[PDB]
This record gives structure tokens, sequence and C-alpha cells, in this order.
């Protein structure tokens, strides 16, 4: 299906977002 | 002929007079700032519909259906790279270059390094490439369209349209250019949607694209030379991955880590290193303006795949026996290229499915598309050529005599750009966009791997940056004379050109020669001494909010880059969504 392969890419891109907030919020202050 | 197609096409030369004259009776094009930079007192709606009008030209429409009919939809992978890239100028690049208060990318380096020669270095790079890679694929897609469309000449035609881009250009500077654009980001989109229509429904809506595209071979299959007799399965059946974006990584006519790296890394060089797309941000009134517009820039560059590739593989459906060509004696018949007729696609759905009325609204379209590009190319060269070489020929100058050498510049551009239009047109097919993007993937990663080492890496000096540019140059060069030398041929008639230098896709070249120059940027660079911090305040990403005296190796007011904390909130809130939709759409494709 292909609104699974595009709701899948969105939560690993969310994923990865919640990370950058994770490794600046931790490591730049 | 038609009364309708004649007043449409007037009507547009109105709209672009009467925004041209709106603008210079509004603006200061007595000096340098106002003609070369639109005073810095742009909003985010002339930023963003620039930035796409400034892209989009004629070649995107001959380009990417032409390459939509040949092989499917992954070439949306050269518009859809561009979102991530553009957010990366906002929120990385304008920064650090509205601080560092330059006019042209050259002068960002001289503030950075502190040579001679690499900003003269990068301007006679920057000018070449502005030749080869910009204005040829304007000037060639132009013919295709008139050759087809209109059957004027293709030498005269191109003359007139040059000349009369030539007087727009000339006229009132970056700023009209930029309030016009948002006319022809209007005109452009608007009969690109029309036309969308007429072809979605000639073949029966979006379900009947992908039911009827797989199927869409010609019937004429053997030749009446002697050694070519039937031609292969494999290169008249559409290719059997032509609905998904993410291709075989080693197969693949567009690997998926060539698309994802290789581009970002020559888009990198396009969005936020180059004088064309970088002088739109050098113009706004403030960076959250800048931020805006990125976003609206980047939501337009969705629409390439819906409007450009999707018509051509609509236009393999109709015309299989003229769009998907093979046969030499057929192809020199149907478009007068004996190696292929990709190219008419996109022109031949426009002289076969539009009324009366709306021809003459595509041929607005087109001429929109075109006079946007070559004017934002040649007043960026001009910007270019005036500031870092005139500068360093007449150091005492002073703000009227540049604005003639300005304006005495784009008239000579104009004049090397007819003297290049014969060569352009030895290019024979759709070959002409692979060695666009070739050479782009040749000359350019060299320069995006300084960028990002002057920008995020305060240890790289000068000798660095400028032994990583000419090493880059010599490695690139490598291919780019070896390719040349052998040509291209078809898939018919492939070429003899030895499969380790052709074999590797030049985006995965791209890759290599990035992080060749960046490895000998950064070796050169830790051999020799360093440059200070008290060099280098509001020009590097670490110090773009610094309030520190800068010493330079060569009015606040502009150093300043702090926004309002709610207008921020927006812009960062609106990049993230549009990544959102970016990343669903590059799902559903993928
Ligand atoms: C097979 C190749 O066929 C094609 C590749 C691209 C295009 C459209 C095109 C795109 C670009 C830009 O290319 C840069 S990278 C230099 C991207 O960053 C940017 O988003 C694109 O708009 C430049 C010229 C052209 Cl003709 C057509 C055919
Ligand atoms: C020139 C040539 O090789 N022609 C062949 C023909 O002999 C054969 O009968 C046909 C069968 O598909 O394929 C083609
Ligand atoms: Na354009």
């Amino acid at each position: 299906q292909p609104w699974m392969q595009g709701l899948i890419a969105v939560a690993v891109f969310l994923v990865l977002v919640a990370i950058a907030f994770a490794v600046n919020h931790f490591w730049c202050q | 002929d038609n009364p309708a197609d004649i007043l449409v096409i007037a009507a547009y030369f109105l709209l672009v007079i009467g925004v041209g004259l709106w603008s210079m009776c509004r603006t200061n094009r007595g000096t340098v700032g106002g003609y070369f930079l639109a005073g810095r007192s742009m909003v985010w709606w002339p930023v963003g519909a620039s930035l796409f009008a400034s892209n989009i030209g004629s070649g995107h429409f001959v380009g990417l259906a032409g390459t939509g009919a040949a092989s499917g939809l992954a070439v949306a992978g050269f518009e859809w790279n561009a979102l991530f890239v553009v957010l990366l100028l906002g929120w990385l690049f304008a920064p650090v270059y509205l601080t560092a208060g330059v006019i042209t990318m050259p002068q960002y380096l001289r503030k950075r390094f502190g040579g001679r020669r690499i900003r003269l270095y990068l301007s006679v790079l920057s000018l070449f490439l502005y030749i080869f890679t910009k204005i040829s694929v304007d000037m060639f897609s132009g013919a295709v369209f008139i050759q087809q469309a209109l059957g004027w000449n293709i030498y005269a035609s191109v003359i007139a349209l040059l000349g009369i881009t030539m007087i727009y250009t000339v006229t009132g500077g970056l700023a009209a250019l930029m309030y016009t654009d948002t006319v022809q980001t209007f005109v452009i989109l608007g009969g690109a949607c029309i036309l969308m229509g007429y072809a979605f429904h000639e073949v029966g809506g979006y379900s009947g694209l992908f039911d009827k595209y797989l199927g869409a071979a010609t019937s004429l299959t053997v030749s009446e030379d002697p050694a070519v007799g039937n031609i292969s399965s494999f290169c008249y059946r559409p290719r059997p991955d032509s609905y998904h974006l993410l291709r075989h990584p080693v197969t693949g006519d567009l690997p998926w880590p060539a698309l994802l790296l290789g581009l970002t890394i020559v888009s990198g060089w396009y969005w936020c290193s180059d004088q064309v797309i970088v002088q739109r941000c050098l113009a706004g009134k403030s960076l959250t303006h800048i931020k805006a517009g990125c976003i609206l820039c980047g939501y337009l560059k969705l629409t390439p795949m819906f409007l450009m590739v999707m018509p051509g593989m609509i236009s393999r459906i109709l015309y299989p026996d003229e769009v998907a060509c093979v046969v030499p004696e057929v192809c020199r018949r149907v478009c007068g290229t004996e190696v292929g007729c990709s190219n008419i696609a996109y022109p031949r759905l426009v002289v076969k499915l539009m009324p009366n009325g709306l021809r003459g609204l595509m041929l607005a379209v087109m001429l929109a598309a075109l006079m946007s590009s070559l004017a934002s190319i040649f007043n960026s060269s001009s910007t270019l050529f005036t500031m870092d070489i005139y500068t360093r020929l007449r150091p005492r100058a002073g703000d009227r005599e540049l604005l003639l050498v300005g304006r005495l510049w784009v008239v000579f551009i104009v004049v090397v750009s007819v003297a290049w239009l014969p060569v352009v047109q030895a290019a024979q097919g759709g070959q002409l966009f692979d060695y666009i993007q070739a050479v782009s993937s040749y000359l350019a990663p060299p320069v995006s791997a300084v960028f990002v080492l002057a920008l995020f890496v305060p240890r790289v000096n000068e000798q660095g940056a400028f032994w990583g540019l000419i090493g880059g140059l010599l490695m690139g060069l490598a291919r780019l004379i070896p390719e040349f030398s052998f040509g291209s041929g078809s898939c018919v008639q492939p070429s003899a050109c030895p499969a380790f230098l052709c074999g590797v896709h030049y985006l995965y070249f791209a890759i290599v020669l990035f992080f060749c120059s960046g490895l000998l940027t950064l070796t050169v660079s830790l051999c020799t001494a360093p440059i200070p911090r008290k060099h280098l305040h509001r020009l590097v990403f670490s110090l773009r909010h610094s309030k520190e005296e800068r010493e330079d190796l060569d009015a606040r007011r502009l150093e300043d880059i702090s926004e309002d904390p709610s207008w921020a909130r927006v812009v960062n809130l609106n990049a993230l969504l549009m990544m959102a939709v970016a990343v669903f759409l590059w799902g559903f494709y993928a």
C-alpha cells in the first residue's frame, strides 16, 4: 500500500526530529 | 494565427510591463545596493516566488517531461531534493551571509579566508558554469518548444527572446525581476495546471496513468539499417521500475543512494553556494522573511512532479509511436534526432490537447519560465563580474560607473550566448539533460565542499580552501574530459566509453569528489597555520551572534539577525510541516 509507506516515512522523520531536540538539549546547553 | 492566442500573449506582456513599471516607479536604481540587491527590502512572497521562478525554466518542461516519458517518475528526485536543501539555505547559510554583509558569494570567501585568489577563481568558475549548465539548457529547451509548437526559425526566435530578456534585465535590476517573478510564477503555475488537467482527462484520470504507462511501447521496433536489426526489448519496453522513485542501487538509471546523497551535494551548491539563488536571499527585508520564502519555494517545488513528469508519462501513453520511437529512420522522421524523441513529449501534448484559446496561454507559460530564468542568470552574472572582477581592475570605481559596467556585462553575456547557441544545438536529443547534470556533478561538489567547511569548520584556512577547489577541478576534469571523448550514443547504439569511467553514475562520482575535496581541504588546512577568531566574527555559523570587533583579512542594522520569537515560532513550525509533507510524498512514490 503506498499510504502506509508514506506514514512510515513520516513516523521515522518525527523520530529523527525528536532525536535532534534530544541531542541539542543535552549537548548544546 | 488565432485571435485568442494573440490577445492572451499580449495580456501576458501587459502584466510584465505593468509590474516592471510599478517596481521602477517605486525602487531606487541609482545605487549599487538598490540595483543589485533590491535595497535589501523584499518580503516573503517576492523571495519565494523569485526563488521558484528563477529556478524553473523551459528546460524543466522539456527535460522533466522528456525524462518522465523515457524513464518514469524518479526525475522528481531533482525537484524534491530541493525541499530539504532550501531549508538549509534559510536556517543555515543565510543567517551567516546576512551577518557577513556580502553582496556576492566569492566576497564571502574573501572575508572568510582572505586571499586575493579564491574570490577570482570562484568568479571565473561561476561565470563558465552559467554559460555551460544554465544558459545552454534555456536556449536548447526554448529551441525544442519553438521547433515543435510554433515551427518558426530556431535561430531568429532565440535571438528575439534573448534580446527582449536583455531589455527586461538591464531596465530595472533585481527589484523589478523579483516583483515580476511574482507574476511569472502565477502564469507558470496557472497554465501548467490547465495542461495537467487536459492530459489527465485524455488518459482517463490518475488511475488511467498508472494502469496504461507500462504498456506504452512503440510497434515499430525493426530497422532498415544493417548492423542494427531488431531493437532489444530492454530499450523500447518501459522500465519495469517506472513508478518507483527509489530505484536499484547498482542497476537503477537513478540509483537511490546517488539520488539522496549526490543530489543533496549538487543541490547544496545550486541553492546554498550559488549567486543566482542566494541573491534572492540577500535582498530580503529580514531573516524571518527569508525563512518564510524558503518555505513558499519549497512547497512550490512539489508541484513539478505533478505538472511536468506525469504529463510527460501521459504523453508516452497517448503518442507511443512518436514519443517512444526507437528506430533511427523513425526518429529522424519524427523529431530530426536519430537518437530518440522524448523531448517532443511536452511540446506535443501542448500542440495536440489545447483548444483555440489556451495554446496562447501555454506559449505564455514557456515564455514566462524562459524569461524569468535567463533574467536571473544575466542579473546574477552582472553582479558577479561587476562587484568581483571590475573592482579588481578599478578599485576607486564608485556606485555610478559600476552600474554602467553592470548593464554593459548583460549585453556581453547575451552576445556570448548567441555565439554559443550553435554548439548547444549540436547536442542531439535528451542527451543534453544528462550532459548538464553530469557537468554539475563534476564541477560543483568541490564548491559545496568548501562552503560547508567555510561555514561550519573554523579551523579550515585559505591554503586549504584554495587547494581544495583546485584538487577538485583536477579530479572532476578527469571524468569530464574522458567522458566527452567517447560521447553518449543511445540504448540502441551504446558508446565505447570504457565502463569504469561511465558505469559509475555521475551522482555517485559527485559523492566521491565531495569527500575527496573535503579531505584535501582539511588535510592542507591542518598542516598549515590557522586563522584566529579575531579574523572570523559573524562569518562562521558558530560566530553569527558575536557583537565583537572583527579584524578584516580584507550599517550595524544588517549585522543583526535577531527575529521576533512569535514569527520565529511560526516559520520554525511551517518548516517541520513542509518537511513532513515532503517525506510523506517521498514515501508514497518510493
Ligand atoms: C537525467 C537528467 O534529466 C533532467 C534533470 C533535471 C531536469 C530539470 C532541471 C533541474 C535543475 C535543478 O538541478 C539542481 S542540481 C544541479 C537541483 O538542485 C534543482 O532542484 C533543480 O531544479 C536544473 C536544470 C534542469 Cl533542466 C530535467 C531533466
Ligand atoms: Na524561470
